[PDB]
């Protein structure tokens, strides 16, 4: 994947982890501004290896790393619909459950008719015993490396977000979990941004001068 | 190209498929090379790549590299223009000193008669006779300097007896920048023809590789002179850009009328010529 | 068709 | 300066407090500017900025512009005090007949020597004592045209008698491939030089350009044909990826082993010195 | 309204604007991850003048300024209220809309004569014009600048926020931004606190060595 400004000579491509460092506070704040109103502003471009434009869809954007719930309605949507899809893939399980939920319909049926007001049922679904059981991602985090971390593991589960951009989230890990964030970031092929005010010693990072030319760095 | 593009403005500059990417912030533009003939950068923020100067050297457009004052610095020099360079060489290493000295006579003859012309236009009677007497004596190998008596005159009249060219007024700034535009494109233009620019048709002491496309800018002084004269009182970014406004006026040549541009060409094309087959023509500008 | 295109500060 | 810098990768070059930053994709390099001398760039994918070339106008370092083939096309030309190079084109003006005809001479001994002693290497008694026969009786103003005939003796013996230059084949191409990268690479330190490369060795034609780096890089043509001899049975895209070794590969040069682009370095400069100085010694280069 | 960790000697006041710059990354993550989580974690404890503990919900964080929504339903009514006291401070301007109300409610009131069936109304007021004009905050075509500046003129308008904190924010603005924003705390009065991880140069900022000294410091 590439991204395409027009204070750039030619667009930059962004393969696994990627550190962009923009020495310019007008066009790093005017960038951070033209990554929230993509969808507005046509200036900034994205072209992927197809060079066909993504919609803002497509594009995660995070720039709070805690501030970022993990669970959201459509990711238990999504979620909820793979456990149902991975339950429908084996017929005989399907099969046991349908025969424990019918029992447990008999039994709650069979209560229902002890009382001495009328009672009206439908049914039980795996969906809703699955939305019943509260199925989540987890959500304890003990710092932002981990917080981070899970960012990243959502971020390749969810197919349809083609990039992954972190805005100065850089400054809060060490130079050490920046290194582990990388090799992890090579290890879960997932394509990450990252953009920095200033440059960042011991890695290899894309600097941006307040020249306008860009040039890389280790 | 017809067009001059001046850049003052911060931005990157590419080569896009025969076509020149001005690419900014706030906008991008493209302009195609084809139309393009001097490409000024008049600030140190503009950012440019080697591929754009190759194809800046192919499509031989002249390139002028300013300075944070604004005034030009450098402009680039391509080696070889076209392969009748090489053969040019050996014609300007047997030129004679008859044709040389004659051209060079000529050309200052037409120089001081373009000032007498302007001294006319701005009706003085003594200051014009006295430029053309001066014209009409002038000599060969200039024993009496009636050039630079014509330049001292010509300039002591026009600004005042307290002016000077040795000034650091704001006058002989826009003067030396004039001049310096102007043997700019003169330069590009011997450049074009291939002949060396560092030999002179005048003094064969002074080694300045200017001293060709300023003996071949001579006549046309006169032009920077006017616009010098009428803009005097504003400051002198408006002088400049008064300046830029004579590359798009047009001059009447002997033939017809003309751009600035032409002129330069099919002149120093015509006393290229002229040095080669030994003064078959001298071509004459006026104003 | 303009002679002189100026990019920057249009003076 | 001493240090002439070239930059042969893609790289961005910027000026921060009178150090020159140089940056590129593996590493980040400052330079003083007081250090560096001439400044080269071999590629078109290097991006640099009109400041650092006003630093350089201040400097007087010469820039030096290449186009994808590695021949250089444009230089910077400043308006003021210019670089001594230029003052060295006008001895380069000045070279004597005599000078230019013992180095001819010379660079042609040089040559045919070394075909000689190839077919030596390739154990072909009689077509070696045969060149080795015309060195030995080459001389001034070239009435035997030893050259020429050395020429089909080796081409003859590496080739074959039915192998010509005339002719239209992978071999004559690759040998043109090979003469054009040793034309590019001599070219490339005769502009270092400042030299005009319009004005040849050879007084008998001015056709070609490059006729000064085109002399000057005859004494090591053979090294192409020893390749193209070895490889002549493969195709012409395997024959440039070998000749495009050529350049990783390092030579002997007579004072000690080195790279190919510091022995055509030394022997410019070597030509260079000896033609302004009239003859003080010839750089002698064998295989 | 003082701020007090286990790092520093003695809880640190802030007044207006503060700038607090945390030179180690651990610290920082460390204060910022006890920023969050406050409610959770007894380590990070502000207390205002009374010494009482404000709760998590008194307090209010802000790290993304443009995800952050500015719109809400008591801003954008407390926002109405206002211009309804706006509009209510002058008689002329308050008497010309009661005219054109009152003309409004009489065409209204005619075309309900006219019906067949028997129809009642009440009035039409100002804040229901307001309402129905749909006025709110525009952050869509907002500078980050301009986005900060908004929420420092809702902070005044959000009751139950004792504390505006903001986390990093400070690396988007220019020094001269900054210094209109704390010109601008200066006069607004609300207490607002920047963590950076690096100084900022030419204002008035406490920093805290990676030796855990905190110190003032004028640049
Ligand atoms: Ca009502
Ligand atoms: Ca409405």
């Amino acid at each position: 994947m590439k991204i395409n400004f027009s204070l750039l000579d030619e667009p930059m491509e962004v393969n696994l982890g990627t550190v962009l460092v923009i020495e310019d506070v007008s066009v790093f704040a005017q960038l951070v501004k033209e990554f929230y109103q993509y969808d507005e502003q046509s200036n900034l471009t994205i072209f992927d290896s197809k060079i066909r434009s993504i919609r803002s869809s497509e594009l995660l954007l995070i720039t709070d790393i805690l501030g970022y719930d993990i669970n959201t309605s459509q990711v238990l949507k999504l979620l909820h619909t793979d456990i149902v899809s991975q339950l429908n893939d084996k017929p005989e399980v399907r099969s046991e459950i349908d025969s424990l939920v019918s029992l447990i319909t008999d039994i709650i049926m069979a209560e229902c008719i002890e009382n001495e007001l009328d009672i009206e049922y439908d049914e039980i679904t795996l969906l809703e015993l699955i939305k019943a059981l509260g199925v989540r991602i987890e959500t304890k985090s003990c710092t932002v490396f981990e917080k981070i971390f899970e960012i990243l593991q959502i971020f390749k589960y969810l197919v349809k977000k083609r990039i992954l951009v972190f805005v100065n989230s850089l400054s809060y890990f060490s130079k050490d979990e920046i290194y582990q964030i990388l090799e992890y970031t090579k290890l879960s092929q997932a394509d990450v941004l990252f953009l920095e005010p200033r440059q960042i010693e011991g890695i290899q990072q894309f600097i941006l001068d307040k020249d306008y030319i860009l040039m890389p760095y280790n | 190209g017809w067009r001059t593009v001046v850049v003052n403005i911060h931005s990157k500059l590419s080569y896009k498929n025969n076509h020149l990417i001005f690419r900014n912030s706030y906008k991008t533009e493209m302009i195609h090379l084809s139309e393009i003939d001097i490409l000024l950068l008049e600030t140190t923020d503009i950012v440019l790549t080697t591929m754009l100067v190759k194809r800046l050297v192919d499509e031989n457009i002249l390139v002028i590299f300013c300075d944070d004052k604004r005034l030009p610095t450098a402009f680039l020099t391509p080696y070889y223009a076209r392969h009748d360079s090489s053969l040019q060489i050996a014609r300007q290493i047997a030129w004679k000193e008859n044709v040389k000295c004659e051209v060079w006579t000529a050309i200052i003859a037409q120089k001081i008669l373009n000032q007498s012309y302007y001294l006319g236009e701005c009706s003085f009677f003594e200051k014009s006779q006295s430029i053309m007497e001066l014209y009409h004596g002038l000599e060969r190998f200039d024993p009496s300097n009636r050039e630079g008596h014509s330049a001292r005159i010509y300039f002591n009249t026009l600004f005042g007896n307290d002016f000077t060219r040795e000034s650091d007024n704001d006058i002989n700034a826009a003067l030396d920048y004039g001049y310096t535009l102007l043997l700019s494109m003169f330069a590009r233009e011997v450049v074009v023809c291939g002949c060396m620019t560092q030999i002179g048709l005048k003094h064969a002491n002074q080694f300045n590789q200017f001293n060709l496309a300023s003996d071949i800018m001579e006549p046309f002084r006169p032009i920077i002179d006017r616009i010098v004269y009428q803009n005097r009182h504003n400051n002198f970014v408006k002088i400049k850009k008064e300046l830029f406004s004579i590359f798009s006026e047009t001059y009447l040549y002997n033939g017809k009328e003309m751009y600035l541009s032409n002129i330069v060409s099919d002149y120093t094309k015509k006393v290229i010529k002229a040095l080669n087959q030994l003064g078959e023509e001298i071509p004459e500008f006026r104003i | 068709e303009e002679r002189l295109v100026f990019l920057g500060d249009n003076y």
